[PDB]
C-alpha cells in the first residue's frame, strides 16, 4: 500500500513529537521503552497504573545494582 | 491478548529481567497483574489535564526559555489534531519531573 | 508581626501572600516558593500579568 | 452635525452613533480590565480635512 506508508511515516513524526515532549519532560525512557507504552495506551489502560510500576521498576535496579 | 504480552515485554525490558526462569520476573509479574486487576485509580479528567499542559508551559516561560516554551506548545497543538491523546500525556507527564532540557536537533 | 514588616496599612499588607508554583513530583520547598502581589482594583490596567513574572524571576536569583 | 458629536464626545465622552460618520471606532465589547487600551479605536476615514491626525489622538 501507499497510503499505509504515508500513515507509517506519520506514526514515525508522532513518536519523535513525543520524544521532544518525553526529553524535555526528561523522563527515563528510551525511544523503544515509550513505543511498549504508546501500544498500552492504544489499546486503553491506565497512565497512573504504568507509572506506578514504571516507578518501583526503575527503584528496583538500583536495588541490586 | 497483545495487552499481555506488551506487559510481559514492559516489564522484561523496563526491570532488565531477560530471562523468564527468574523467579523476580515471576513475582513482578504477579504484583504488575495485581495492580492491574486492582482499582482504585481516579480517572483521570481531560480539562485538568489541558490546564496542566498550560501551566507547564507558563512554568517554561517563568524559567524563560522561550524557544523550548514556544516549540512545547507547538508542538502540542500540532498533536491534538484528531483520548488516547489525553492519556499519554497525562502519562508522559506524572512518569517525571524536577528537570528541563532545552531540546537539541530543533531546526523543525 | 514580630519584625518591622507589619507597619503599613492592613490592605496592602492583605494583598501580599505567599504563592505556589507547579509542583514536581521530585518537590522540595527551594523547588516552590513565591510571593503574591494581589490586584483587584482599578490597578491591574496599570500593571500587567507579563510584568509579575519579571518580579518573580528577580526575586527567584 | 460635526460638531455636535464633538461635543458629543467631551461632554459626554462616548460614542453612541449607529453610522460611521466618527472618527472614533468603539468595540461592543466592554472588556474587564482591558478596557481602557482597547476599546476605542481611530477611524481614519471619517477624519475631517479641518482636522489633523493629532488633533484626533488628543480628544480621543
Amino acid at each position: 500500500a501507499a497510503a499505509a506508508a504515508a500513515n507509517l511515516n506519520a506514526v514515525r513524526e508522532t513518536m519523535d513529537v513525543l520524544l521532544e515532549i518525553s526529553r524535555i519532560l526528561n523522563t527515563g525512557l528510551d525511544m523503544e521503552t515509550l513505543s511498549i507504552c504508546v501500544r498500552l495506551c492504544e489499546q486503553g489502560i491506565n497512565p497512573e497504573a504504568l507509572s506506578s510500576v514504571i516507578k518501583e521498576l526503575r527503584k528496583a535496579t538500583e536495588a541490586l545494582k | 491478548a497483545q495487552q499481555e504480552r506488551d506487559v510481559r515485554e514492559l516489564v522484561r525490558g523496563v526491570a532488565g529481567l531477560q530471562d523468564e526462569a527468574d523467579p523476580n520476573f515471576q513475582l513482578a509479574l504477579n504484583f504488575a497483574w495485581s495492580n492491574f486487576r486492582f482499582h482504585r485509580f481516579l480517572d483521570v479528567n481531560s480539562h485538568k489535564i489541558e490546564k496542566t499542559i498550560e501551566g507547564i508551559y507558563e512554568k517554561f516561560v517563568i524559567h524563560s526559555d522561550l524557544s523550548k516554551a514556544a516549540s512545547w506548545k507547538r508542538l502540542t497543538e500540532e498533536f491534538l489534531n484528531a483520548d488516547a491523546h489525553y492519556s499519554i500525556l497525562s502519562l508522559l507527564l506524572c512518569l517525571s519531573d524536577s528537570p528541563s532540557n532545552s531540546s537539541y536537533v530543533e531546526t523543525p | 508581626r514580630a519584625t518591622n514588616a507589619q507597619f503599613d496599612s492592613p490592605e496592602i499588607l492583605r494583598r501580599l501572600d505567599v504563592r505556589l508554583l507547579e509542583v514536581s513530583p521530585g518537590d522540595t520547598g527551594w523547588d516552590v516558593f513565591s510571593l503574591d502581589y494581589h490586584v483587584d482594583g482599578p490597578i491591574a490596567t496599570v500593571f500587567t500579568r507579563e510584568c509579575m513574572s519579571h518580579y518573580l524571576r528577580v526575586f527567584n536569583f | 452635525p460635526v460638531l455636535s458629536f464633538l461635543y458629543r464626545w467631551i461632554y459626554d465622552g462616548e460614542l453612541e452613533d449607529t453610522y460611521h460618520e466618527f472618527f472614533v471606532a468603539s468595540d461592543p465589547t466592554v472588556k474587564t480590565d482591558r478596557l481602557w487600551h482597547d476599546k476605542y479605536t481611530l477611524r481614519k476615514s471619517m477624519i475631517p480635512s479641518f482636522m489633523t491626525m493629532d488633533q484626533s489622538r488628543k480628544v480621543l
